């Protein structure tokens, strides 16, 4: 790394410790900036689909496009059932614009789900029935508009509990927007965005949307599924988790900017602690969304290390 | 004109070149009209980082005074230079918003934000000021600071905030700051509700500032 | 004297504070002396941030004057061509000192190699924004810089390596003729690796530093 000292004229968090950063430095090939006592301000503003991830999943229909799905094993218990009304009680009051609108409850047993699903296709679509080609700029601004909504299922402390690349959907190309979100009653698919910390066996971690959110980031930048090549869930799946394995950095495509490859891999942290939080992801990708404007084509000869310690 | 000089603001601050959007924007302030909700924020954010700009640089060379020997006449002397580009930039926009602004909003709450802003930009006189412009000065910036009163709006809790830090800084009074920066918390963290339609984006934010700042002075 | 505009210079530096950095420098170099290593360092950063600032606040302006109705376009356009006027301006300027009192009196051999090295960056950037037979201009003093520098100074020096950095991406971004981009890079590159048996230990540094920002263009056109 090299280093200078910068101003920073906009919202901007300090890698090493996630606060608020105004005066400080930058690693002028790396973004990253050391932790280098005064007070903070204010800072400036402006029919059937599948079993599903643990609800069996249907094209339901009724008034609004309400798609439909049902719980899976969980038994209709009246103490889960209250935790579900619980639950319930909060999705059916919160409204995001990067969060599907949860509509309400199935008044039956055997609870299910009333939901509304926008045309175009889940983001699993876009990636693995066809990696659409598209404009770089945009894949961050999927980051972006993902990002924005986990941001406020974090503000409200909604944890995903089973966050996955399915469960996004795209309006084709107008925004994205946040399914399968809550409803952690119904949970104990198919699992490569479990955390490490999780399959090592609260898994359901406030940061643990963190990771799956990383995976997502590996899914736009690499087209594909993690560990291309070592495709057998349960052979990895245990040994990702015990140290062994983590996704191939190398496999994303050479124009992208070098800080997402270090956002993902901040992202993909194993030790829960400082996985970063969304607030700093967003502030990160708010950079590099207008970073990747200004950023040349092609490097030149930097200033030597002229400001480093 | 007054879409263009919006207009000029708005690309500049995507060209970073935030002294021009404040020679600008203050055209727009000179008109005499009142300032849309947008173009309030445009204002205040030029002439934030514009004196941002000079705040970081007049610490920075007297970080480097302190720990400092001839040469420390030309550090003073350049002290005294950015001080005085400070002065003279933070006393224009006092002066635009106290001959244009204050009086021109009346019951909108914008006339809470530029009572707020007097408060900030004498406050950044008081960390110029020595010893006898000081009181002067700071008098001034806590009678508007104190008037800036009227839940979990970004603004109430960005005054509160802002106001706590004026009296840890520079009152050096921490019962007054601790005193306020958690009341004004509590009244954040206990209601929130508010937080999707009210952009939590904001206020989450400088409810956390509020956090770690008084864990800073606790 | 210089004791005293240098330590300016180098006050303003960390200071942030480019734009009175470089005029300080400028009086640096009205004394016609050479310069030390040292102020001819300062000098370069200075006026690198001075352009950096303004080239790269251009780039973003003739990136949101892309988009299309009249009273938009020709105010995005009058104030791209306000920035590219202060960039042109500012180029015009450091030339002036590079043939007025640097490059006349860059008597030691690896002086005149940062000088005429500079007199490409500069051309370069105006013609990037600029009829601009200036890319030729710029040609000139890079092959200036580099028939000298491929004679008098080492494989492994961070001035040959980053003059070789500079001259290849101008063949790229300017004439768009990679294959010649590569041809450079893939010398110096090649040249100083063979050169690792020694190195001095800052360059250490800057070389290595320069050789990974060297391999990663390569990556960008080879791909
Ligand atoms: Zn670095
Ligand atoms: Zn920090």
């Amino acid at each position: 790394h090299n280093f200078v000292r910068k101003t920073f004229f906009t919202l901007a968090f300090c890698d090493f410790c996630r606060k608020l950063l105004f005066q400080g430095f930058r690693c002028q090939t790396c973004g990253y900036k050391f932790h280098q006592d005064r007070s903070s301000s204010a800072p400036n503003v402006h029919q059937r689909i599948g079993s599903g991830s643990f609800g069996t999943v249907y094209k339901g229909k009724w008034h609004g496009d309400v798609a439909v799905k049902m719980l899976n094993v969980t038994a209709p218990t009246p103490q889960q059932l209250q935790a579900f009304k619980n639950e319930v009680g909060v999705l059916r009051k919160t409204r995001h614009v990067n969060i599907l609108l949860f509509m309400g409850y199935s008044t039956k047993p055997q609870l299910a789900i009333v939901t509304q699903w926008c045309e175009g296709s889940s983001l699993y679509h876009h990636l693995h029935i066809i990696e659409t080609k598209f404009e770089m700029i945009k894949l961050i601004d999927i980051a972006r508009q993902t990002a924005q909504g986990m941001d406020y299922l974090h503000a409200k402390s909604i944890i995903h509990r089973d966050l996955k690349s399915n469960n996004i959907f795209l309006h084709e190309d107008l925004t994205v927007k946040i399914g399968d979100f809550g409803l952690a009653t119904v949970k104990s698919g198919s699992i490569l965005w479990m955390a490490p910390e999780v399959i090592r066996m609260n898994p359901y971690s406030f940061q643990s949307d963190v990771y799956a959110f990383g995976i997502v980031l590996y899914e736009l930048m690499t087209g594909q599924l993690p560990y291309s090549n070592i495709n057998n869930r349960d052979q990895i799946i245990f040994m990702v988790g015990r140290g062994y394995l983590s996704p191939d950095l190398s496999k994303v495509r050479s124009n992208c900017p070098k800080a997402m490859k270090r956002l993902m891999a901040e992202c993909l942290k194993k030790k829960r602690d400082e996985r970063p939080l969304f607030p700093q992801i967003l502030a990160s990708i708010e950079l590099l969304a207008r970073s990747l404007p200004k950023i040349h084509r092609s490097a030149s000869e930097p200033s030597l290390n002229r400001a480093g310690f | 004109d007054k879409n263009e000089l919006v207009q000029k603001a708005k690309l500049a601050e995507q060209a970073e070149r935030y002294d021009d959007m404040a020679a600008c924007m203050k055209s727009v302030t000179e008109q005499g009209a009142e300032l849309s909700n947008e173009e309030r924020n445009l204002l205040s954010v030029a002439y934030k980082n514009v004196v941002g700009a000079r705040r970081s640089s007049w610490r920075v060379v007297s970080s480097i005074e302190q720990k400092t020997e001839k040469k420390q006449q030309m550090a003073r002397e350049y002290r005294e230079k950015i001080e005085t580009e400070l002065r003279d930039i933070c006393n224009d926009v006092l002066s635009l918003l106290e001959k244009f602004l204050i009086p021109n909003a009346s019951q909108a709450e914008s006339k809470v934000f530029y009572l707020k802003m007097k408060g900030d930009y004498y406050r950044y006189l008081a960390e110029v000021a020595a010893g006898d412009d000081k009181k002067g000065i700071v008098d001034q910036s806590q009678q508007a600071y104190q008037e800036a009163f009227e839940p979990t709006h970004p603004i109430r809790l960005g005054l509160a905030l802002n106001f706590s830090v004026f009296y840890y800084e520079i009152l050096n009074s921490p019962e007054k700051a601790c005193s306020l920066a958690k009341t004004a918390f509590d009244e954040a963290i206990a209601e929130l509700d508010t937080l999707s339609e009210e952009s939590y984006k904001d206020s989450t934010l400088i409810m956390q500032l509020l956090r770690d700042n008084l864990t800073l002075w606790t």
